[PDB]
RNA sequence: GCAGGUGCGAAAGCAGGUCAUAGUGAUCCGGUGGUUCUGAAUGGAAGGGCCAUCGCUCAACGGAUAAAAGGUACUCCGGGGA
RNA sequence: AUGUUCUAACGUUGACCCGUAAUCCGGGUUGCGGACAGUGUCUGGUGGGUAGUUUGACUGGGGCGGUCUCCUCCUAAAGAGUAACGGAGGAGCAC
RNA sequence: UGUGCAAACACGAAAGUGGACGUAUACGGUGUGACGCCUGCCCGGUGCCGGAAGGUUAAUUGAUGGGGUUAGCGCAAGCGAA
RNA sequence: CCGACUAAUGUUGAAAAAUUAGCGGAUGACUUGUGGCUGGGGGUGAAAGGCCAAUCAAACCGGGAGAUAGCUGGUUCUCCC
RNA sequence: UAAUGGGUCAGCGACUUAUAUUCUGUAGCAAGGUUAACCGAAUAGGGGAGCCGAAGGGAAACCGAGUCUUAACUGGGCGUU
RNA sequence: UGACAGCCCCGUACACAAAAAUGCACAUGCUGUGAGCUCGAUGAGUAGGGCGGGACACGUGGUAUCCUGUCUGAAUAUGGG
RNA sequence: AAGGUGAUAUGAACCGUUAUAACCGGCGAUUUCCGAAUGGGGAAACCCAGUGUGUUUCGACACACUAUCAUUAACUGAAUCCAUAGGUUAAUGAGGCGAACCGGGGGAACUGAAACAUCUAAGUACCCCGAGGAAAAGAAAUCAACCGAGAUUCCCCCAGUAG
């Protein structure tokens, strides 16, 4: 039968132009008063999935 | 059987649900009561096993109409 | 329950009067005792 | 270092916390404020997103549940001379 | 609302009659209860009576004891890193 | 220690049946274990029994406040009955 | 007749619990024939978790069923890098 | 090795199958490729419903060889050759 | 068929066949069900609601819609989903 | 149709060759006993009846009938005055079996989640009821989106997308 997408993965990764995946940074959900403005600022933009984790992400998202 | 003779209401099944959402099978029984119904046209009391809802139906439609339905249905009384 | 008295009933009223009684009063007394009839007409 | 706005200094300048290195908790689910970005016929709205922020001695501290102690000499299986 | 009285729903595993040749059942007559009891739905309590399960890891065997995240020094062999239930101290803030 | 008889209790979704064609000198449950001499103190804990003033408390009911929508008032901002 | 305290034998037995010598009850809460009833989280138990067809801390048969097995075993012709 | 398994022989006995997905090889066609069900006597032919590809950025509206970030980039992320 | 047969045999292509029963498909006789037509009528303990469940891909969630065990309860065509 | 009386399977005794030998087909006849089993009973293949008829040679004998429930009739007929309940008789129908498919009433757990309770397995397995040759569904109080479609059912997509 058709492979089933890991739905939670589809809610956290989007495929980019050259086949990589973008994701939102962790650590910007809650307790934030104690975190420096610089640290939170650098967590705001999306980042690319690293080479080690690309295999896991690709396995989870066959239909990306 | 626990069946309303007017409406046909019978036990149905469902679940108890706990706060933790544990489901356990259960039944819902009709609110049945054996009642003596005066039939003025027949000068007779007729006893029926009826739900409270069927009691209200008899109140709304008259005992003669309901007894006619029961006869048409084969339901003895 | 709205009934039609077929006779004078104490606190209720007089023959012809159409009144509202508790369904139990009507079903188990007034009607079986010919003292009233349901208001259908 | 760049843009905006600022403090101290006459000025050159210094300042994006503290001599430095511990003082901490992912994600989910939700709460509060802001922002028409979205708005299932359409206009709204609800809900969602985005930005800011809040709720864990999850301390077994990469946190398996929201939620969990014991007995077996009545015992049982799969394994190990790890 | 809470009493009391009532009878007609409802109960009767009181009596008597009939179906009937029957200690079932049903129908009648009557007495006693009587809007109570009982049952349905919903709901608080109780509930090893019963059920499904959980009851960590490291460890010079397991258990008991200790430990589990973070910081500083030494072990560490003059770059970095480097283990032991090795040797010594601290943090879970303050402003 | 329970049980006033349609007994308590037990088997049974129920009807019923056992208890018993017995009725508190009876029946069930529990512990103790012929007989002799005996069986002391503690009711704070847990249970059971009784109480019922006061605190707390379910379903149910839905006062009151806030919001969405919009007839309309408006030029717009807006306000805003049912 | 009903049992089963001790010992020896037997232990691929003559026997999947017996034989032999002894042993206990033997008018009783005794023992026996025939038939009947109680059914598996159920029965029955003068209570050993005993017994319920040589099976019992949940009988047996069939089915879910190829349960699951981070464990053990095993995994079959050839040559070259 | 005094750890496991095999008394011996013969016969049987363990990486399959279906579908989806990616990569390699090979073949066809090529900025295009290819059809499914179905139709059809048709392994033909028809059927282009669709699917994948030639565009990306952004959460999104949207913009677009750019786009997002920000009041704005000297910029920076993802893309474009 | 004594080894491998177009021509030995039984078949095969092809061409035929039913006293009787029966399937179907036509056809018109008996027969009941009754066409077209105007006026009119238009499904109530129901829709909807409160409580508990269940069904909807949709686990109560901001959750529409469906079903109903329980308690209620309309408009009805100018009306209603 | 010149052969034939099924097989193991010879034999025996026969039948037949122009058409009543055998063989094949249609329609019929016969069709013990048990079994729904139906007259009652029962440890299936048995035990024991009651009614009618008919027969007897007087010993007896043969045959048909007699279950239950539903519905419909006729007659009857309580407590109880009408009546009803009830009782009997007759007619019509049902009953039981069967592999799958179908609709409905109930409905698991192992298992997966690397533990486990929400969740999963799965409305699956199983039990039960009912039907037909198919069943079910079906002629919009349906969708759509301001353009339109036009009952149900099945197939390919949409799409492992929206959720
Ligand atoms: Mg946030
Ligand atoms: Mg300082
Ligand atoms: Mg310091
Ligand atoms: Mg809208
Ligand atoms: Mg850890
Ligand atoms: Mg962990
Ligand atoms: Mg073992
Ligand atoms: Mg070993
Ligand atoms: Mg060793
Ligand atoms: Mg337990
Ligand atoms: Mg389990
Ligand atoms: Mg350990
Ligand atoms: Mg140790
Ligand atoms: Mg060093
Ligand atoms: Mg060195
Ligand atoms: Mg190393
Ligand atoms: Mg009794
Ligand atoms: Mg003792
Ligand atoms: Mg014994
Ligand atoms: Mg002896
Ligand atoms: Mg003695
Ligand atoms: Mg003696
Ligand atoms: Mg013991
Ligand atoms: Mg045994
Ligand atoms: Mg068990
Ligand atoms: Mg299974
Ligand atoms: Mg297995
Ligand atoms: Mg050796
Ligand atoms: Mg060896
Ligand atoms: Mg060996
Ligand atoms: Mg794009
Ligand atoms: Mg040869
Ligand atoms: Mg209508
Ligand atoms: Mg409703
Ligand atoms: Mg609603
Ligand atoms: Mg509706
Ligand atoms: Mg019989
Ligand atoms: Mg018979
Ligand atoms: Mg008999
Ligand atoms: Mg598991
Ligand atoms: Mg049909």
């Amino acid at each position: 039968p058709k492979i089933k997408t890991v739905r939670g993965a589809a809610k956290r990764f989007k495929k980019t132009g050259k086949g990589g995946f973008k994701h939102k940074h962790a650590n910007l959900r809650h307790i934030l008063t104690k975190k420096a403005t610089k640290r939170k600022r650098h967590l705001r933009p999306k980042a690319m999935v690293s080479k080690g984790d690309l295999g896991l992400v690709i396995a989870c998202l066959p239909y990306a | 059987s626990r069946v309303c003779q007017v409406t046909g209401k019978r036990p149905v099944t469902g679940n108890n649900r706990s706060h933790a959402l544990n489901a356990t099978k259960r039944r819902f029984l009709p609110n049945l009561h054996s009642h003596r119904f005066w039939v003025e046209s027949e000068k007779r009391f007729v006893t029926l096993r009826v739900s409270a809802k069927g009691m209200r139906v008899i109140d709304k439609k008259g005992i003669d109409t309901v007894l006619a339905e029961l006869r048409a249905r084969g339901e003895k009384y | 329950m709205q009934v039609i008295l077929l006779d004078k009933v104490a606190n209720l009223g007089s023959l012809g009067d159409q009144v509202n009684v508790k369904a139990g009063y009507a079903r188990n007394f007034l009607v079986p005792q010919g003292k009233a009839v349901p208001a259908t007409k």
